[PDB]
Order: structure tokens, then C-alpha cells, then sequence
């Protein structure tokens, strides 16, 4: 069933005790830490096998 | 619970895993802050039940 990113993460929020509102009035912060934390994925397995 | 879903002209709030669409009221949602900070917010009415005890 597709549904949109933004409300996928809102139901996973929902599902660790963490009310819906939290994500929506901190969507670009989280997408951010998001984003850097893939990034670091890239330089620890480029830093060392 | 459940989520929003409009069939193109209505709003409706409906659980997640069976469709069966009911009124938005103050006592099937819950308030945060105002419309400037959430993407994509739409608007709509939201009805309040204590409305016809205060026509008494
Ligand atoms: C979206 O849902 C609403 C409510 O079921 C539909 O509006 C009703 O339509 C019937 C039949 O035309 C009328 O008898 C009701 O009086 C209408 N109620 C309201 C509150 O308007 C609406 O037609 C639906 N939209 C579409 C595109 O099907
Ligand atoms: C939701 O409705 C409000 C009014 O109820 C809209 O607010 C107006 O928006 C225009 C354009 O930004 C402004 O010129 C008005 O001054 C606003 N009025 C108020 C009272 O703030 C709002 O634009 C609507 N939002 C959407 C997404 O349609
Ligand atoms: C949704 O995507 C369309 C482009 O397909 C864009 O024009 C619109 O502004 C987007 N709305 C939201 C709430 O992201």
C-alpha cells in the first residue's frame, strides 16, 4: 500500500512511544541527522575494511 | 489513531488498517502549535460535540 515518507515515519515514531506531533515539528532536523548518519556509513567502511 | 483521507471532496480520520471513514472532531484528534510548521498541513473544519449542549 504506498503511503508517503513523512507519514511512514510518523507511525514508526508512534510505534516507540514518541507522539506523532514530534516528527512534523522536527521533520527537517531528523531528515538531516538522517542523511548525515548514512553519510558516516560511507567514510567508516572507506576509513577501514 | 488511524490517519487522514479525503475521497476528493470530504475529509475523513480512518484506522490504518481497515477503511471506515468517520467525522473529524475534537475528540478523535489532539492539538500542537499552529499550521506554520508541519509540511504539507491542509485545511478543513474540525467539529466540536459540546456545540448542541451549548444550543441549550
Ligand atoms: C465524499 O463523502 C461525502 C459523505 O459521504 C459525500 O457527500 C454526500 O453525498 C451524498 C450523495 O451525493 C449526499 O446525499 C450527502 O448529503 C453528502 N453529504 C455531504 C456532507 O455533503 C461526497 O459526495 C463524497 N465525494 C465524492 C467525490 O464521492
Ligand atoms: C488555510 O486557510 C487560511 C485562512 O483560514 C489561509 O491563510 C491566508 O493565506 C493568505 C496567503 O498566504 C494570506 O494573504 C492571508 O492573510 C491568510 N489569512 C490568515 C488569517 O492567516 C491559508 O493560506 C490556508 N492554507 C492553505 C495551505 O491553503
Ligand atoms: C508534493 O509534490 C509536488 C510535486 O509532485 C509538489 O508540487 C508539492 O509542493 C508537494 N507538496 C508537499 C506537501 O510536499
Amino acid at each position: 500500500l504506498q503511503i508517503p515518507f513523512a507519514m511512514q515515519m510518523a507511525y514508526r515514531f508512534n510505534g516507540i512511544g514518541v507522539t506523532q506531533n514530534v516528527l512534523y515539528e522536527n521533520q527537517k532536523l531528523i531528515a538531516n541527522q538522517f542523511n548525515s548518519a548514512i553519510g558516516k556509513i560511507q567514510d567508516s567502511l572507506s576509513s577501514t575494511a | 489513531e488511524g490517519v487522514f483521507v479525503s475521497n476528493g471532496t470530504h475529509w475523513f480520520v480512518t484506522q490504518r488498517n481497515f477503511y471506515e471513514p468517520q467525522i473529524i472532531t475534537t475528540d478523535n484528534t489532539f492539538v500542537s502549535g499552529n499550521c506554520d510548521v508541519v509540511i504539507g498541513i491542509v485545511n478543513n473544519t474540525v467539529y466540536d460535540p459540546l456545540q448542541p449542549e451549548l444550543d441549550s
